[PDB]
RNA sequence: AGUUCUAUUGUGUUAGCAUGGUUUCGA
């Protein structure tokens, strides 16, 4: 019977790791310098090969 | 023909004498100092009329009177 | 005197979702003494709890109680009570003979019975919230006025 | 983790010295493995009292800004010690980033309702 | 404040955005909306309409009781106007007169409704 | 069905006397999308790689909710009816050319290279990107489809993880590993044990 | 710090407010406090002290306040209280309209311009009833409205 | 038309008298679906009716006190519990909830309201127009002075009868922790959407603080244990960052939470849009709508997308032409 | 299954406040809940109030 | 009773800051 806990540990613990991705998202998108510098620095990678 | 079915009764309407609050008993001659300077700040006095409430504790110089016994008693006789 | 035990009441839990769901049960009795808000056996609020507590003790569980007490006091409400006051006002209307036209020495004259009919006069309704009487008396304010 | 730091600016400061105060602080932010957030501004603000700051003046209001920054835990104290020296800051102050108490996720329907 | 030591050097926004609102809507226009708030608007969705009272109220009739009501309306309604003011053929008001009509027309209409079309429905 | 689709949220009720910004957006979507994969025509509805529909966002209060958009106009993605990322207004021209590239790669001609500066800079006067497939977008597509229990279509996408790339191994490594243990138990004979074991 | 101004008001009575201000901040307290220097074990026994014998002065002044109070009312309250006890309302005369069962036997006993007045008054309302004299105001039987007219051609 | 001036535009919504404009019917239009022709139609009837009407109906009497000082006290009181997040008040425009519309009681005020216009036959008829004006004033100051006796609960009514005040028992001011009243404005802020109070939060702080400046107790703010330090907290931080005062209240320019500026126009604006629908507020946000697109629309946006209710109420409406009641029916029948 | 509670003595000791002007403590502080202490429920029957917080995640 | 994870923190240590009684200064 021990190892049916273990199945249910699993799906407990993976539902918390779920909304906690969520909450990172967020501050991405809302996040305007991290975009900013990120999309500057592709530019320049491109035309240096070019 | 919408009115009420009971009696107005409330305490609220009508005024009584009466204590809404709980408190420790305290002794008799730690409260009759405080009682003196709030009459200073200008029928029966305030001390006698809480001591009928059993407001004050029984301390070594000031006991509760017991009830009237002598003067209580009224019995009827009766064949059976 | 061995056999005395003490139990705990179960009132004080169990009235406590009965009021946040229709705290409109203050209103009733609140003239009356024992009743405080800040209650007695005819109260309103303690009747609708001794049911639960009742059909708990046959074996139902404490949520399927809430919803049997509430059918079982919505009938008597639109059954006795509604009917009751219902057949009352009915008769009311009946009361027409202080018009002229009652008796010939026909269309009639006076809107006596007209008005009864919304329940205005001496047939009131009865609601169930506390803000629908509040309002009530302000209409009535309202038409006396303009009659004078 | 997750930082915060409120910075009072005064009527002396230009908008020069914004942009190299912040490029100074980029600085630091690298050297402990970090990134920027976010820059905001918050305009001016009005102070209760007059603020009197030794060698600097008298002064009534100011610009207060906003940004947002992630590093190690031991730049916390570089930080703080770097803004102390410049002139133009005559107040700031660090608070920790909450996960939901926050000026990011946060910033809507406050006063109404 | 008076003394000439506050915040001077800005620009005002609020002016700026009411300006451009101007053409959208006049500054003689009007303030106020009709609808109003949320306040207003349950209001407006809970009041009937003169018809839609009339058809609630006698919404639980049927036809056998409607068809006998009307009759005995119409019925006493003439006697007022035959022999009410002793013989007369002009009076000063219109009132019965005027109600008298209005009935007497739904009567006829009715009988024009007999199924649809035809006595049968195939 | 296709399981990609695309919608587009905007509000143009409000702008029915004075277009601001909502009718701007729609003169230049409406002729750079046709250009880059040669509202709109029923027939070029057909030939897109993923449905494009479009919502009132000030039409229905109920949608309105569901969605949450913070801002107005902005594009949505969805795929087998899931959340993904979201476009907000007001980015560069290069960020909307970046949302479409990824929006008909997750579905699986296009426009080359060499001519993506003519068709952008020509639809601008009404008034792809060299990179190849993004790391996250093989293994969004991967861990949906292992509860299929795909036969060909599986095998197909673990072979494109690995070939002369050797340049993400702590990412896609785990699932790469995973990945081969699911097509050894589908086919119908026993696997074999010394495969297993290695 | 404290500021009032004097509008239509006499220096005295103004005077008297900002005396009772210090009082609910210790003003006065605190001034005398810091001119002396208090050992620091004197403060440890009469901090505590003073959470002894202020909670006590409240208490005793409410019960003050009923005192004065119920001597400009008189009155006196008692166990008066029982639940055996319905609260009826003594006299009780407002009551329901009668059903028409026991108006007729009211008329039965009273027919002996005072007490001649309910004659031809309340007849009239029975013979209207049954439709005697108007073709409309004939009404209703009690037992023909509510067997097939509420319980099953209710509005809900 | 004829000489026709009802009592809507003559008699109210003037000065004083506007300020509450209950509506009673809805209107259609003036000439289009079969409501409108009904409506008029009905009205022609009514009007001349109103000249052969008796005496007797007119039960005219005077206007005693209902509620007594010490019974009004109780149920204002009583009124609180049910709703502590507002204040009561007569919301005549919310009725519907409450009351059936059909068996509202209100309904009389309109045929009444109708006959007092019609019965001013005497405008030129008799005397003429001469003596007509002279007893409108009349009616207008009548009205004003009587203005308070449609709220008894309300001072008002007091000050017309001229009644003493009432005289409630002395309540302790030391009270166990389980019995509390908060004031219901500041029972509100205490919650602030299920957020605990910040540094941030400037406007809700000043609450808390006396005239000197000092921290209330626990006694008087009545507030958890839990959120008493917490608000001690921000607090104190607000003032090292010389953003409170030190030994005063704050002032109205500085009751404003730390927050993006052009946030809290736009927040401000949407509840007056909401609460009495400002036509102002309205354009403005639109305007800024595109002018800054990076800034939060949700509520404005939710609000003009729920206008949906207008436009569905026209199919039940065109439907009424045939016969088609069975929408109302079937939503009534729930038993 | 059937258990039986456990000692409800533990490590440490009662709290202790340092003597002398500078007021600090030894061991515990004022928020230490003994081992013999009620239950929470019967020492806060009131409960969190309708105005309280429904989420303490500050 | 004990270990792990999660919420909670006027308990130990801690260099610059803000405010304040006293003290100090007088282009």
């Amino acid at each position: 019977e021990k190892k049916v806990t273990q199945s249910l540990q699993t799906a407990r613990v993976s539902r918390r790791k779920v909304a906690h991705v969520l909450w990172l998202k967020k501050l991405q998108d809302s996040s305007d310098f991290l975009q900013e510098q990120e999309e500057a620095a592709r530019g320049v990678a491109a035309l240096a090969r070019a | 023909m919408n009115g009420c079915s009971k009696r107005k009764s409330h305490r609220l309407l009508k005024p009584v004498f009466e204590l809404q609050q709980s408190f420790p008993k305290i002794q008799h001659w730690q409260g009759a100092e405080i009682l003196h300077r709030l009459k200073q700040k200008e029928s029966l006095e305030a001390l006698k009329l809480l001591e009928m409430f059993k407001v004050f504790n029984e301390t070594a110089r000031f006991k509760y009177p017991p009830p009237p016994v002598h003067s209580l008693v009224r019995g009827c006789a009766f064949p059976f | 005197k061995l056999m005395d035990r003490k139990v705990h009441n179960k009132y004080l839990s169990l009235t406590q979702a009965v009021l946040k769901k229709y705290p409109n049960m203050r209103f009733q009795d609140c003239y009356v003494d024992g009743n405080d808000w800040s209650y007695r056996a005819d109260h309103p609020v303690m009747q609708f709890v001794a049911l639960q507590l009742r059909l708990m003790n046959l074996g139902l569980d404490r949520h399927a109680a809430f919803r049997e007490a509430e059918q079982a006091f919505y009938a008597r409400r639109m059954q006795l009570e509604k009917q009751q006051k219902l057949n009352m006002a009915a008769a009311v209307v009946a009361a027409a003979a202080r018009d002229p036209s009652a008796f010939a020495r026909s269309v009639p004259s006076s809107s006596l019975p007209r008005l009864t009919a919304m329940g205005l006069g001496d047939v009131q309704p009865l609601f169930t919230s506390g803000q629908a009487y509040w309002q009530f008396e302000i209409a009535k304010s309202q038409a006396n006025h303009l009659l004078r | 983790v997750f930082y915060e730091t409120f910075v009072l600016f005064s009527k002396r400061v230009q908008r020069a010295d914004i942009r190299q105060l912040l490029k100074q602080q980029e600085a630091l932010i690298t050297k402990h493995h970090g990134s920027m957030l976010a820059v905001r501004d918050l305009g001016w603000r009005k102070t209760a009292f007059r603020v009197i700051k030794p060698r600097q003046g008298i002064f009534w209001f100011g610009r207060l800004f906003y940004f947002s920054f992630g590093a190690n835990p031991a730049a916390i104290t570089e930080m703080s010690q770097s803004l102390q020296s410049t002139n133009g800051v005559l107040r700031h102050a660090t608070v920790r980033m909450k996960k939901r108490h926050n000026l990011m996720t946060y910033n809507h329907h406050i006063h109404a309702r | 404040k008076s003394i000439k030591k506050k915040i001077t050097g800005t620009d005002n926004v609020f002016r700026h955005i009411m300006e451009e609102s101007f053409a959208v809507l006049p500054e003689d226009g009007p303030e106020f909306e009709e609808d109003g708030g949320v306040s207003a608007k349950q209001q407006k969705s809970q009041i009937l309409s003169e018809r839609q009272r009339a058809v609630l109220t006698y919404a639980g009739f049927t036809e056998a009781e409607k068809l006998r009501l009307l009759d005995e309306k119409i019925d006493m309604l003439n006697k007022k106007l035959d022999e009410d003011y002793e013989l007369r053929g002009a009076p000063q008001n219109l009132v019965y007169l005027q109600l008298r009509d209005h009935l007497q027309a739904a009567k006829i209409s009715y009988r024009e409704k007999l199924y649809v079309r035809e006595t049968q429905k195939r | 069905s296709k399981p990609v689709t695309v919608v587009y949220a905007h509000a143009s009720s409000m702008e029915t006397t004075r277009p601001a910004s909502s009718a701007s957006l729609s003169r230049f979507l409406s002729n750079l999308l046709p250009r880059l994969f040669l509202l709109l025509s029923p027939s070029q509805r057909q030939s897109l790689p993923f449905n494009f529909v479009t919502v009132d966002v000030a039409a229905e209060p109920r949608l309105g909710a569901f969605l949450a958009l913070p801002s107005v106009p902005a594009l949505v993605c969805f795929y087998r009816k899931k959340l993904y990322s979201v476009l907000a207004p007001g980015a560069s021209d290069v960020a909307l050319l970046r949302f479409l590239k990824e929006a008909a790669d997750l579905s699986e001609s296009r426009v080359s290279p060499e001519n993506v500066a003519e068709a952008v800079h020509g639809a601008r006067v009404a008034a792809w990107a060299e990179r190849k497939d993004v790391q996250c977008l093989l293994t969004q597509l991967g861990v949906a489809m292992t509860r299929e229990q795909a036969e060909e279509v599986q095998t197909l996408k673990n072979e494109l993880v690995a070939e002369d790339r050797s340049e993400d191994a702590v990412l896609t490594g785990g699932r790469r590993l995973f990945a081969e243990l699911q097509l050894q138990l589908t086919g119908d004979s026993p696997p074999d044990r010394e495969a297993l074991s290695t | 710090s404290c500021h009032r101004h004097v509008f239509r008001a006499a220096p005295a009575a103004v005077f008297a407010s900002v005396q009772r201000w210090g009082r609910r901040n210790n003003v006065h307290k605190l001034t005398l406090l810091v001119q002396t220097y208090e050992k620091p074990c004197v403060k440890r026994t009469r901090i505590a002290e003073e959470k002894a014998y202020y909670p006590r002065w409240f208490y005793l002044r409410y019960a003050t306040e009923v005192i004065r109070y119920s001597l400009k009312h008189h009155l006196r309250l008692g166990q008066a209280l029982d639940p055996n006890d319905d609260q009826r309302l003594d006299a009780v005369k407002p009551l329901r309209l009668p059903s028409s069962e026991e108006r007729r036997q009211h008329l039965r006993h009273m027919e002996d311009v005072k007490l001649v007045l309910d004659i031809h008054s309340t007849r009239e309302l029975l013979a209207l009833e049954e439709g005697k004299h108007a073709r409309w105001g004939k009404s209703l039987s009690e037992e023909e409205l509510g067997k097939l007219f509420d319980a099953k051609r209710l509005d809900l | 038309k004829e000489d026709r001036s009802p009592s809507f535009e003559q008699q109210f919504l003037n000065d004083k008298l506007l300020g509450q404009n209950t509506l009673q019917f809805t209107k259609v239009s003036e000439k289009g679906t079969a409501d409108a022709l009904f409506a008029e139609c009905l009205e022609s009837i009514r009007h001349r009716r109103f000249k052969l009407d008796p005496d007797v109906d007119n039960r005219s009497s005077e206007a005693v006190e209902k509620l007594t000082q010490e019974e009004r006290a109780i149920a204002e009181k009583i009124f609180q519990r049910v709703d502590p997040e507002r204040k009561i008040a007569p919301r005549l425009e919310s009725r519907g909830c409450y009351i059936d519309p059909l068996w509202d009681p209100f309904k009389r005020v309109e045929e009444l309201q109708q006959q007092v216009a019609q019965d001013l036959t005497e405008y030129a008829k008799l005397v003429g127009a001469a003596e007509a004006r002279r007893q409108r004033l009349l009616v207008r100051a009548s009205l004003r002075r009587q203005y308070r006796m449609h709220d008894p609960l309300s001072e008002g009514h007091r000050r017309f009868f001229g009644a003493q005040r009432a005289d409630p028992f002395p309540t302790p001011h030391r009270v166990h922790e389980r019995f509390w009243d908060p004031s219901p404005d500041v029972r509100v802020a205490l919650k602030n959407n299920n957020v605990p109070i910040s540094w941030r939060d400037l406007h809700i702080l000043h609450h808390f603080v006396g005239e000197n400046g000092l921290i209330l107790p626990r006694r008087t703010t009545h507030a958890s244990r839990y959120q008493q330090r917490c608000i001690f907290k921000a607090i104190c931080m607000a003032r090292r960052m010389a953003l409170f005062p030190y030994d005063w209240k704050p002032t109205q320019g500085e009751l404003m939470p730390v927050m993006d500026p052009l946030q809290y126009l736009v927040d401000e604006l949407t509840s007056r849009y909401k609460a009495t629908g400002d036509l102002r507020a309205d354009a403005m946000l639109c305007v800024m709508l595109s002018k800054y697109p990076k800034l939060n629309y949700f509520r404005y946006l939710q609000y003009k997308a729920q206008t949906q209710k207008s436009e569905v109420e026209a199919m039940q409406q065109q439907e009424e032409e045939d016969r088609g009641d069975f929408s109302r029916l079937l939503r009534k029948y729930k038993r | 299954p059937v258990v039986f509670p456990h000692t409800r003595a533990r490590a440490g000791g009662k709290p202790i406040m340092m003597r002398g002007k500078s007021g600090k403590w030894h061991w515990l502080g004022p928020y230490w809940k003994p081992p013999w202490a009620p239950s929470n429920k019967a020492r806060w029957p009131t409960g969190p109030e309708e105005w309280a917080w429904s989420d303490p995640t500050r």
